[PDB]
DNA sequence: GGCACAGGTTCAGAGCAGGCGT
DNA sequence: ACGCCTGCTCTGAACCTGTGCC
């Protein structure tokens, strides 16, 4: 009576994802018992189950339904309440998370066998169509993974193999839909760094980008789709860019950090390795960045502005080396290498990528136009006064250390 | 030259009626705080007063940095004992009210006291400060002058504790190279659990420290990551300490009880769930108490026609 | 009493409601006395933002607490704590207090009340901490507080600023740091009350920050 | 041509970075 | 070089446009 009336169903859906939403913006829902937490844990993973079992048992490719139904696939809207779910029981019920995954041996091991089902769900929506694909159910499939791969434990197996099958995903398909790359990228930053540093990962970012986007001179031969396979003209050009720099940034965050604990100090020796060694392999990011022809948004200002960040923490550096060097006698061959990169390939392209920028020149209320236009004019000098400043503290360390780093600058 | 380990305090005290210059005070208290490793603690505190009142005309940063190195090497090697006591609380608590009465007439002592505490660069506050420096501190905050400026310096510290911490987790780099040093609510909280053997000066501060965190860091942006969970964190610390100090200190869960009731009522022109949820888990945990006193719920009720229904109910 | 619930539980013009208020203010001098508290609450529920200093001007002056006299030391106590209640729970009227008495500075013939009002506000509510030490040596410089007032808060209000231990002498120690003998003689004044009334803690801490004077000062 | 989601824009203020008196 | 004041930077909220789809 009520299975043959579709519509009936999908009322009854919209009311649970009513009630999920509900539940997260006051402690408690609606009705009677709705405010005994033991029984709205009860029912939110007696609701899982069934939830769970109907996308489980009919997935989204058996529809009859066309676009207008399909906007509100029963199938799509199940996994849409797993996502509230899944997102609001870590809101409340941190501490139950075993006894939900008990309605679904360690809570990891857990986590993994119901990975791979929403896993291989994505799998199959993605690898089987082009054409119309389900966006919104692929993208939200990425979202729910992303909420729950964040009770996996960092140093897990099942960790390891999402991380990798992550990266992997990443490395394999086209898909042309940017939100969609932009959530992937996301998930795989986030995962990786309680792994690692995510250094060399941006910079893989950073070659596909000057491989596809092209090169300021307009004769440097770049491609290198060969990294990592979702970005593109339309994905990489406002989304990768922001994202591969946000995520260097969060780079530098560590490194103006671990400066101001170690100046306190005066162990050292190996953070400072360390350190130089990060900044290297991400002055290689910030060179094919630089090498690339961006966009003239957010984009160029974003790479500017974390130029100016990079020869800050490269200012702090060199003012720490200044206190403790006439001490001893140090700039060990690390911060001479560095220096040396920072000087020859880095700085002229400053200045050869911002003047193309600024060489680039191809309705308007008169008192927002000049309150957007005299904010928008201050980068170029703060990077032209950044690099001078580097190169200050460099003629400082030159004389005050017994080197002469000029001998290197042009 | 050796000390006669029995009257080192008595040779001590002889530097005092004498005029030295600042190498000659510094050489003669160096060797007597030498001599604190080889004693009995009991006569540990008279020393330390005959210290101080030689450190009047002498070095402090050395008298000050002194007992607290000692005392932080002690109670390192009591937690891993652990991992003796009851007298170990009387000399930290004895000497705390010593060097206290003796910052009361020497507001330089005081000052130095404070520098060397300082975070600064928050590499300092990691050799720095502890678990003894923050009850000396915390009893510190009755003197009137000094209460403020005290707390200040805790309750900032403890901020970048989330911080430091924070950032460090979101991070394995990090954790690679920082070897990690216990954080500073862990200490503020082992101070209220050394507290038993009741040092009850250190309980003024606690409280007003406590009401100072939730005050400044409570939910108002909630009617990020960044101004928010240190913030709340904060919040939640404050809390933290209240509950643990009414569960141990029977004497001040009369003005803990009252001075959350105070902010609880008439408020909600400001938010106040934070004040709510702890008022549950205090009186969760021993609600006997509202029997002694029972005046001031009273008058709680007589203000429950204008209070607004969320509060109302919980 | 009874009146005063009702007319706050029907359904009224607020008007009216003042004008009753005034009606009680008049006669404020002709309450029985268990009967204060009761009225004082309303009165300061009766407060708006705007109605504060009009009132408390009045109440300020038509309260005495001379008048009022061991039954009366228990009301007397209810009738601060009611106070202490409302004062707890309005920044507006605290402020407004001492911004009621210092307008009080010209008469010198004002009285007992406009200390013990600043001791309750300085321990009860510490915003002010500064302001009540500015209005203090202010008043006290003008020829006004004095004496005769000290002495008598102490004689008679021993009972209500017992509580108040570590405020007085919070104050004290604020006092003697000063120049002008005048100042300083307040101050002391302070200590000698302080450990004439008070207990045995209070006597060891009179002690104590008299010695802080002693070797610092 | 209207109907609808996404972007960026101006705001509005909290809360701390850093120039400037003794 | 420590204390005091201000103004800048972040942060999210709400506003209304701007452009894609049927």
């Amino acid at each position: 009576v009520l299975r043959s009336s579709n519509e009936f169903m999908r009322y009854a859906v919209n009311v649970a994802l009513q009630k999920v939403q509900q539940l997260k913006e006051t402690g408690h829902v609606s009705g009677p018992d709705g405010q005994n937490p033991e029984k709205i844990f009860q029912n939110l993973c007696d609701l899982t189950r069934v939830l769970l079992w109907r996308y489980t048992s009919i997935p989204t490719s058996v529809e009859e339904s066309g676009k207008k139904e399909k906007g509100k696939s029963i199938s799509l809207l199940c996994l849409e309440g797993l996502q509230k779910i899944f997102s609001a029981v870590q809101q409340f019920y941190q501490p139950k998370i075993q006894q939900f995954l008990r309605a679904l041996v360690s809570v990891t091991q857990r986590t993994a066998f119901q990975i791979r089902q929403f896993q291989r769900s994505l799998l199959n929506l993605l690898s089987s169509q082009e054409e119309d694909f389900n966006s919104k159910e692929a993208l939200l499939l990425v979202t729910v993974l992303t909420s729950l791969s964040k009770l996996l434990e960092p140093s897990s197996p099942q960790f390891v193999q999402m991380l990798s099958w992550t990266s992997k995903i990443c490395k394999e398909n086209s898909r042309e839909d940017a939100l969609f790359c932009k959530s992937l990228m996301n998930l795989l930053f986030s995962l990786h760094v309680s792994y690692k540093s995510p250094v060399i990962l941006l910079r893989d970012l950073s070659q596909d980008i000057h491989g596809h986007l092209g090169d300021i001179d307009q004769d440097v031969e770049v491609e290198k789709t060969n990294h990592f396979a979702i970005v593109n003209l339309r994905t990489a050009a406002p989304t990768v860019c922001l994202l591969v720099l946000s995520q260097a940034e969060k780079v530098l965050e560590e490194v103006d950090w671990l400066i101001t604990k170690l100046k306190g100090q005066v162990p050292n020796q190996p953070v400072e390795k360390a350190i130089i060694m990060q900044l290297g392999t991400l002055l290689t990011f910030f060179h094919e960045l630089v090498q690339t022809a961006l966009p003239s948004g957010s984009c160029v200002d974003t790479l500017l502005k974390d130029l100016c960040k990079m020869y800050t923490t490269l200012t702090a550096l060199v003012r720490y080396y200044l206190q403790v060097c006439q001490s001893s006698g140090g700039i060990p061959k690390n911060m001479e290498k560095l220096v040396k990169l920072s000087g020859s390939h880095l700085t002229p392209l400053c200045y050869s990528f911002i003047s193309y920028v600024q060489n680039k020149s191809k309705p308007a209320v008169v008192a927002t136009a000049m309150a957007r236009v005299l904010r928008e004019t201050k980068p170029i000098p703060n990077l032209i006064f950044a690099i001078e400043q580097y190169e200050k503290f460099l003629i400082h360390l030159s004389k005050k250390s017994k080197v002469s780093l000029m001998q290197h600058m042009k | 030259g050796r000390w006669d380990q029995q009257y080192v305090i008595q040779l001590t005290s002889m530097f005092k009626d004498v005029p030295l210059t600042a190498e000659e005070v510094e050489f003669v208290v160096e060797k007597a705080l030498s001599m604190f490793s080889k004693m009995n603690l009991q006569e540990i505190p008279p020393l330390v007063y005959q210290l101080l009142v030689l450190s009047s005309k002498g070095s402090r940063k050395s008298v000050l940095e002194g007992i607290i190195a000692f005392f932080s090497a002690l109670d390192k090697q009591h937690n891993e004992e652990q991992s003796p006591s009851g007298e170990l609380r009387h000399v930290e608590g004895t000497i705390i009210l010593h060097i206290v009465f003796a910052i009361k007439l020497d507001y330089e002592l005081g000052r130095e006291l404070v520098k060397h505490l300082k975070v600064g660069q928050q590499g300092d506050s990691n050799n720095n400060l502890s678990p003894f420096s923050i009850a000396l501190l915390l009893s510190v905050t009755r003197i009137q002058r000094f209460q403020d400026q005290v707390l200040d310096l805790l309750k900032t510290s403890v901020v970048k504790s989330f911080k430091d911490l924070q950032l460090l987790q979101g991070s394995k780099f990090l954790q690679n190279l920082v070897p990690h040093r216990s954080y500073v609510s862990t200490m503020i909280l082992e101070v209220v659990k050394n507290s038993v053997h009741s040092w009850d000066h250190v309980t003024q501060g606690l409280v007003e420290l406590g009401f100072i965190l939730m005050d400044s860091y409570g939910p108002k942006k909630v009617l990020p990551s960044l101004s928010r969970m240190p913030n709340q964190h904060a919040c939640k610390l404050g809390a933290n300490i209240l509950l643990e100090t009414f569960k141990i200190h029977e004497m001040i869960r009369q003005e803990i009880l009252e001075q959350v009731l105070n902010r609880v009522v008439t408020r909600a022109s400001s938010p106040i769930s934070h004040f709510l949820d702890l008022l549950s888990n205090i009186v969760m945990y021993a609600p006997l108490v509202l029997q002694s006193c029972s005046s001031k719920v009273t008058e709680a009720f007589d203000y429950l026609s204008f209070l607004p229904l969320q509060t109302v109910q919980r | 009493v009874p009146i005063l619930d009702v007319l706050s539980s029907l359904r009224l013009d607020p008007n009216f409601l003042l004008k009753v208020r005034q009606l009680v203010m008049d006669k404020l001098s002709s309450i029985r006395l268990e009967d204060l508290p009761v009225i004082i609450k309303f009165i300061l529920h009766s407060v708006t933002a705007m109605d504060t200093l009009e009132v408390i001007s009045e109440l300020r002056e038509k309260l005495d607490l001379q008048h009022c006299v061991s039954s009366g030391q228990s009301c007397i106590i209810l009738l601060f704590d009611v106070i202490k209640s409302a004062i707890r729970y309005e920044k507006t009227i605290s402020e407004a207090w001492i911004k009621a008495i210092e307008n009080t500075a010209s008469v010198s013939e004002h009285k007992v009340f406009d200390l013990v009002m600043l001791f309750i506000i300085y321990s009860t509510n510490t915003q002010t901490k500064k302001y009540i030490d500015r209005v203090l040596r202010n008043k006290i410089r003008s020829g006004c507080i004095q004496e005769q007032l000290l002495q008598s808060t102490f004689s008679v209000h021993y009972l209500v600023l017992k509580d108040m231990c570590s405020s007085i002498l919070s104050l004290a120690q604020s006092l003697l740091h000063s120049l002008d003998q005048s100042i300083i003689s307040f101050g002391s004044l302070l200590y000698k009350y302080a450990f004439k009334f008070f207990d045995t803690y209070c006597q060891q801490e009179v002690v104590g920050a008299l010695v802080t004077h002693i070797c610092s000062g």
